[PDB]
Protein backbone atom coordinates (compact mmCIF):
# COMPACT_ATOMS: atom_id res chain seq x y z
CA UNK A 1 0.00 0.00 0.00
CA UNK A 2 3.41 2.53 0.46
CA UNK A 3 3.18 1.70 -3.61
CA UNK A 4 -0.29 1.58 -4.73
CA UNK A 5 -1.30 2.63 -7.80
CA UNK A 6 1.73 2.83 -9.54
CA UNK A 7 1.73 0.55 -12.46
CA UNK A 8 4.99 -1.50 -13.44
CA UNK A 9 4.36 -1.45 -17.14
CA UNK A 10 3.17 2.91 -17.24
CA UNK A 11 4.21 4.86 -14.43
CA UNK A 12 7.34 2.76 -13.32
CA UNK A 13 8.83 3.06 -16.31
CA UNK A 14 7.53 6.57 -17.29
CA UNK A 15 4.95 5.62 -20.09
CA UNK A 16 2.24 7.42 -20.65
CA UNK A 17 -1.14 4.99 -21.34
CA UNK A 18 -3.55 5.37 -24.62
CA UNK A 19 -6.21 7.51 -22.92
CA UNK A 20 -5.44 9.06 -19.19
CA UNK A 21 -4.62 12.00 -20.76
CA UNK A 22 -7.82 12.42 -21.40
CA UNK A 23 -8.41 12.16 -17.30
CA UNK A 24 -5.56 14.96 -17.02
CA UNK A 25 -7.45 17.33 -19.37
CA UNK A 26 -10.42 16.86 -17.65
CA UNK A 27 -8.93 18.60 -14.83
CA UNK A 28 -8.73 21.89 -16.51
CA UNK B 1 -18.38 -2.03 -21.29
CA UNK B 2 -20.20 0.25 -23.75
CA UNK B 3 -17.96 1.96 -26.61
CA UNK B 4 -15.20 1.55 -24.69
CA UNK B 5 -11.54 -0.18 -26.03
CA UNK B 6 -9.01 -2.77 -25.14
CA UNK B 7 -6.90 -2.55 -22.49
CA UNK B 8 -3.13 -2.14 -23.06
CA UNK B 9 -1.33 -4.97 -21.30
CA UNK B 10 -0.67 -3.91 -18.13
CA UNK B 11 -2.96 -0.87 -17.83
CA UNK B 12 -5.48 -1.90 -15.07
CA UNK B 13 -3.35 -4.22 -13.26
CA UNK B 14 -5.90 -4.57 -9.89
CA UNK B 15 -8.31 -5.75 -12.20
CA UNK B 16 -9.91 -8.93 -10.61
CA UNK B 17 -12.57 -11.57 -11.89
CA UNK B 18 -15.22 -13.78 -9.89
CA UNK B 19 -16.04 -16.82 -11.15
CA UNK B 20 -18.80 -18.97 -9.66
CA UNK B 21 -16.83 -22.64 -9.18
CA UNK B 22 -20.09 -24.98 -9.96
CA UNK B 23 -20.97 -24.40 -12.15
CA UNK B 24 -17.54 -22.43 -13.52
CA UNK B 25 -18.95 -18.75 -14.79
CA UNK B 26 -17.85 -15.40 -14.99
CA UNK B 27 -20.12 -12.88 -12.32
CA UNK B 28 -18.92 -9.81 -11.69
CA UNK B 29 -15.39 -7.75 -11.89
CA UNK B 30 -13.73 -6.40 -8.72
CA UNK B 31 -10.40 -4.43 -7.75
CA UNK B 32 -7.41 -5.74 -5.73
CA UNK B 33 -6.63 -3.32 -2.91
CA UNK B 34 -4.06 -5.18 -1.12
CA UNK B 35 -2.16 -8.72 -1.23
CA UNK B 36 -5.04 -10.33 0.99
CA UNK B 37 -7.78 -7.96 -0.07
CA UNK B 38 -10.44 -7.30 -2.94
CA UNK B 39 -13.11 -5.09 -3.20
CA UNK B 40 -16.21 -6.03 -4.90
CA UNK B 41 -20.48 -4.68 -4.97
CA UNK B 42 -22.78 -6.43 -2.51
CA UNK B 43 -25.07 -6.82 -5.03
CA UNK B 44 -22.62 -9.42 -6.49
CA UNK B 45 -22.37 -11.78 -4.06
CA UNK B 46 -25.92 -11.08 -2.47
CA UNK B 47 -28.92 -10.77 -4.19
CA UNK B 48 -32.16 -13.19 -3.14
CA UNK B 49 -34.20 -12.62 -6.24
CA UNK B 50 -31.93 -13.99 -8.65
CA UNK B 51 -30.81 -16.94 -6.25
CA UNK B 52 -27.96 -15.41 -5.37
CA UNK B 53 -26.18 -15.93 -1.73
CA UNK B 54 -22.88 -16.75 -2.05
CA UNK B 55 -20.39 -18.57 0.44
CA UNK B 56 -16.11 -18.02 0.39
CA UNK B 57 -16.40 -21.89 -1.13
CA UNK B 58 -18.72 -21.12 -3.70
CA UNK B 59 -16.62 -18.33 -5.94
CA UNK B 60 -12.93 -17.95 -6.73
CA UNK B 61 -11.24 -15.07 -8.16
CA UNK B 62 -9.06 -14.89 -11.25
CA UNK B 63 -5.92 -11.86 -11.31
CA UNK B 64 -3.50 -10.54 -13.97
CA UNK B 65 -6.10 -11.68 -16.80
CA UNK B 66 -6.61 -9.63 -20.16
CA UNK B 67 -8.46 -12.38 -22.10
CA UNK B 68 -12.01 -13.24 -21.16
CA UNK B 69 -12.10 -16.55 -21.64
CA UNK B 70 -8.55 -17.89 -22.78
CA UNK B 71 -6.28 -19.10 -19.60
CA UNK B 72 -2.43 -17.21 -19.05
CA UNK B 73 0.52 -19.01 -17.89
CA UNK B 74 2.75 -17.27 -15.34
CA UNK B 75 0.05 -14.27 -15.71
CA UNK B 76 -3.08 -14.98 -14.18
CA UNK B 77 -3.63 -16.08 -10.20
CA UNK B 78 -6.44 -18.19 -9.36
CA UNK B 79 -7.12 -17.15 -5.97
CA UNK B 80 -9.44 -18.71 -2.82
CA UNK B 81 -11.30 -16.64 -0.29
CA UNK B 82 -11.32 -17.17 3.11
CA UNK B 83 -13.90 -14.79 4.34
CA UNK B 84 -16.67 -12.44 2.65
CA UNK B 85 -17.78 -9.35 3.90
CA UNK B 86 -21.33 -7.54 2.85
CA UNK B 87 -22.04 -3.81 4.38
CA UNK B 88 -24.43 -4.44 7.34
CA UNK B 89 -27.11 -1.64 5.63
CA UNK B 90 -26.39 -2.64 2.35
CA UNK B 91 -29.63 -2.00 0.51
CA UNK B 92 -30.83 -4.32 -2.41
CA UNK B 93 -34.61 -4.07 -1.62
CA UNK B 94 -34.96 -0.72 -3.43
CA UNK B 95 -31.92 1.22 -4.22
CA UNK B 96 -28.78 -0.48 -3.92
CA UNK B 97 -27.20 1.92 -0.82
CA UNK B 98 -24.50 0.95 0.22
CA UNK B 99 -23.69 -1.84 -2.89
CA UNK B 100 -19.85 -2.75 -1.54
CA UNK B 101 -18.53 -5.94 -0.38
CA UNK B 102 -15.20 -6.75 1.01
CA UNK B 103 -12.75 -9.88 0.06
CA UNK B 104 -9.82 -12.00 1.80
CA UNK B 105 -7.95 -14.04 -0.26
CA UNK B 106 -7.06 -17.28 1.66
CA UNK B 107 -3.36 -16.24 0.68
CA UNK B 108 -1.55 -13.06 -0.52
CA UNK B 109 -0.98 -13.41 -4.18
CA UNK B 110 2.31 -12.39 -5.55
CA UNK B 111 2.80 -8.59 -7.20
CA UNK B 112 4.63 -8.39 -11.20
CA UNK B 113 3.59 -6.47 -14.08
CA UNK B 114 0.29 -7.79 -14.76
CA UNK B 115 -0.83 -7.66 -10.18
CA UNK B 116 -0.60 -4.67 -8.36
CA UNK B 117 -3.39 -3.00 -5.96
CA UNK B 118 -4.96 0.48 -6.41
CA UNK B 119 -5.29 3.45 -3.87
CA UNK B 120 -7.76 3.94 -1.68
CA UNK B 121 -8.46 7.87 -1.53
CA UNK B 122 -8.63 10.17 1.54
CA UNK B 123 -10.43 13.25 2.27
CA UNK B 124 -8.04 15.68 -0.06
CA UNK B 125 -8.02 13.22 -2.84
CA UNK B 126 -11.78 12.97 -2.97
CA UNK B 127 -12.62 16.11 -2.83
CA UNK B 128 -10.19 17.15 -5.71
CA UNK B 129 -11.03 14.40 -7.73
CA UNK B 130 -14.71 14.26 -7.49
CA UNK B 131 -15.72 16.60 -9.04
CA UNK B 132 -18.24 17.08 -11.91
CA UNK B 133 -17.02 17.17 -15.11
CA UNK B 134 -13.74 15.03 -14.12
CA UNK B 135 -13.50 11.92 -16.23
CA UNK B 136 -12.73 8.76 -14.47
CA UNK B 137 -11.90 5.06 -15.82
CA UNK B 138 -14.26 2.34 -15.68
CA UNK B 139 -12.96 -1.55 -16.64
CA UNK B 140 -14.62 -4.72 -17.21
CA UNK B 141 -15.16 -7.81 -19.00
CA UNK B 142 -19.59 -7.06 -19.04
CA UNK B 143 -21.32 -7.15 -22.45
CA UNK B 144 -19.93 -4.89 -25.19
CA UNK B 145 -23.94 -3.58 -25.27
CA UNK B 146 -27.38 -3.84 -23.88
CA UNK B 147 -28.74 -6.86 -26.47
CA UNK B 148 -21.78 -10.24 -27.59
CA UNK B 149 -19.16 -10.04 -24.62
CA UNK B 150 -15.81 -8.62 -25.54
CA UNK B 151 -12.34 -11.22 -26.01
CA UNK B 152 -9.82 -8.61 -23.94
CA UNK B 153 -10.53 -6.68 -21.33
CA UNK B 154 -12.54 -3.29 -22.13
CA UNK B 155 -11.75 0.33 -20.59
CA UNK B 156 -13.80 3.39 -20.64
CA UNK B 157 -13.32 6.90 -19.55
CA UNK B 158 -16.56 9.20 -18.06
CA UNK B 159 -17.38 12.36 -16.47
CA UNK B 160 -18.61 12.96 -13.04
CA UNK B 161 -21.91 14.10 -13.51
CA UNK B 162 -23.32 16.58 -11.38
CA UNK B 163 -25.78 15.52 -8.18
CA UNK B 164 -29.58 16.92 -9.71
CA UNK B 165 -28.47 15.55 -13.12
CA UNK B 166 -28.42 12.23 -11.39
CA UNK B 167 -30.96 12.47 -9.20
CA UNK B 168 -33.52 13.54 -12.28
CA UNK B 169 -31.85 10.62 -14.59
CA UNK B 170 -33.84 7.74 -12.65
CA UNK B 171 -37.02 7.94 -10.47
CA UNK B 172 -34.54 5.28 -7.70
CA UNK B 173 -34.16 6.89 -4.31
CA UNK B 174 -30.44 8.11 -5.36
CA UNK B 175 -28.44 8.30 -1.78
CA UNK B 176 -25.18 9.83 -0.80
CA UNK B 177 -23.33 6.93 -0.99
CA UNK B 178 -23.34 6.63 -4.38
CA UNK B 179 -22.68 8.94 -7.41
CA UNK B 180 -23.24 8.73 -11.19
CA UNK B 181 -20.92 9.15 -14.32
CA UNK B 182 -21.37 9.36 -18.03
CA UNK B 183 -21.94 12.05 -21.08
CA UNK B 184 -24.96 14.03 -21.31
CA UNK B 185 -27.16 13.47 -24.71
CA UNK B 186 -25.86 16.89 -25.76
CA UNK B 187 -22.33 16.27 -25.51
CA UNK B 188 -21.92 13.85 -28.03
CA UNK B 189 -19.91 11.27 -26.86
CA UNK B 190 -21.04 7.90 -25.42
CA UNK B 191 -19.94 5.06 -23.13
CA UNK B 192 -20.96 2.73 -20.04
CA UNK B 193 -20.26 -0.05 -18.13
CA UNK B 194 -22.88 -3.41 -19.09
CA UNK B 195 -23.68 -6.38 -17.75
CA UNK B 196 -21.00 -8.40 -16.28
CA UNK B 197 -18.68 -4.82 -15.53
CA UNK B 198 -20.55 -4.37 -11.51
CA UNK B 199 -18.40 -4.89 -9.01
CA UNK B 200 -15.36 -3.53 -10.97
CA UNK B 201 -13.81 -0.23 -10.16
CA UNK B 202 -14.28 3.79 -11.44
CA UNK B 203 -10.45 4.56 -10.32
CA UNK B 204 -8.66 8.04 -11.61
CA UNK B 205 -5.46 9.30 -11.76
CA UNK B 206 -3.92 12.16 -9.11
CA UNK B 207 -2.45 15.26 -10.92
CA UNK B 208 -1.03 16.07 -6.99
CA UNK B 209 1.06 12.21 -6.91
CA UNK B 210 0.26 10.50 -10.25
CA UNK B 211 -1.42 7.89 -8.59
CA UNK B 212 -4.33 5.35 -9.23
CA UNK B 213 -7.23 6.29 -6.71
CA UNK B 214 -10.63 4.08 -6.47
CA UNK B 215 -12.95 6.49 -6.43
CA UNK B 216 -15.93 4.05 -7.31
CA UNK B 217 -17.12 0.93 -7.45
CA UNK B 218 -19.82 0.04 -10.57
CA UNK B 219 -22.79 -0.84 -9.11
CA UNK B 220 -26.22 -0.11 -11.54
CA UNK B 221 -27.48 1.17 -14.77
CA UNK B 222 -31.48 1.36 -16.16
CA UNK B 223 -29.93 -0.53 -19.96
CA UNK B 224 -26.38 0.70 -20.67
CA UNK B 225 -25.17 3.99 -22.09
CA UNK B 226 -28.93 5.04 -23.05
CA UNK B 227 -29.72 8.88 -23.98
CA UNK B 228 -30.13 10.43 -20.17
CA UNK B 229 -29.21 7.92 -18.47
CA UNK B 230 -26.25 7.53 -16.26
CA UNK B 231 -24.28 4.53 -14.35
CA UNK B 232 -24.31 4.20 -10.91
CA UNK B 233 -20.98 3.94 -8.80
CA UNK B 234 -20.57 3.03 -4.78
CA UNK B 235 -18.77 6.07 -3.20
CA UNK B 236 -15.69 4.29 -1.97
CA UNK B 237 -14.56 7.33 -0.13
CA UNK B 238 -17.93 7.64 1.97
CA UNK B 239 -17.41 3.43 3.16
CA UNK B 240 -14.03 3.87 4.20
CA UNK B 241 -14.66 3.73 7.46
CA UNK B 242 -15.94 -0.09 7.59
CA UNK B 243 -13.29 -0.88 4.85
CA UNK B 244 -10.63 0.28 7.37
CA UNK B 245 -13.45 -1.27 10.07
CA UNK B 246 -13.35 -4.55 8.22
CA UNK B 247 -9.87 -4.42 7.07
CA UNK B 248 -8.42 -3.83 10.73
CA UNK B 249 -10.16 -6.38 12.37
CA UNK B 250 -9.11 -8.75 9.64
CA UNK B 251 -12.27 -10.85 10.59
O1 LIG C 1 -28.22 -2.42 -13.21
C1 LIG C 1 -27.69 -3.46 -13.10
C2 LIG C 1 -26.99 -3.79 -11.80
C3 LIG C 1 -28.01 -4.30 -10.79
S1 LIG C 1 -28.59 -5.96 -11.24
C4 LIG C 1 -29.26 -6.79 -9.78
C5 LIG C 1 -30.22 -5.85 -9.06
C6 LIG C 1 -31.38 -5.44 -9.68
C7 LIG C 1 -32.24 -4.58 -9.03
C8 LIG C 1 -31.94 -4.13 -7.76
C9 LIG C 1 -30.78 -4.54 -7.14
C10 LIG C 1 -29.92 -5.40 -7.79
C11 LIG C 1 -32.90 -3.18 -7.05
S2 LIG C 1 -33.21 -1.72 -8.08
C12 LIG C 1 -31.82 -0.56 -7.91
C13 LIG C 1 -31.02 -0.45 -9.31
C14 LIG C 1 -31.57 0.27 -10.53
N1 LIG C 1 -31.63 -1.18 -11.17
C15 LIG C 1 -30.50 -1.63 -10.18
C16 LIG C 1 -32.02 -1.66 -12.46
O2 LIG C 1 -32.65 -0.97 -13.17
C17 LIG C 1 -31.62 -3.06 -12.88
C18 LIG C 1 -32.91 -3.88 -12.95
C19 LIG C 1 -32.64 -5.25 -13.54
C20 LIG C 1 -32.11 -5.06 -14.94
N2 LIG C 1 -30.87 -4.34 -14.86
C21 LIG C 1 -30.89 -3.04 -14.24
C22 LIG C 1 -29.71 -5.00 -15.44
O3 LIG C 1 -29.91 -6.06 -15.91
C23 LIG C 1 -28.25 -4.48 -15.51
C24 LIG C 1 -28.24 -3.18 -16.32
N3 LIG C 1 -27.17 -2.24 -16.07
C25 LIG C 1 -25.76 -2.49 -15.87
O4 LIG C 1 -25.28 -3.56 -15.87
C26 LIG C 1 -24.97 -1.21 -15.65
C27 LIG C 1 -25.05 -0.09 -16.55
C28 LIG C 1 -24.14 1.08 -15.98
C29 LIG C 1 -23.56 0.63 -14.74
CL1 LIG C 1 -22.47 1.62 -13.75
S3 LIG C 1 -24.04 -0.82 -14.47
N4 LIG C 1 -27.67 -4.46 -14.16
Amino acid sequence: EADCGLRPLFEKKSLEDKTERELLESYI
Amino acid sequence: IVEGSDAEIGMSPWQVMLFRKSPQELLCGASLISDRWVLTAAHCLLYPPWDKNFTENDLLVRIGKHSRTRYERNIEKISMLEKIYIHPRYNWRENLDRDIALMKLKKPVAFSDYIHPVCLPDRETAASLLQAGYKGRVTGWGNLKETGQPSVLQVVNLPIVERPVCKDSTRIRITDNMFCAGYKPDEGKRGDACEGDSGGPFVMKSPFNNRWYQMGIVSWGEGCDRDGKYGFYTHVFRLKKWIQKVIDQFG
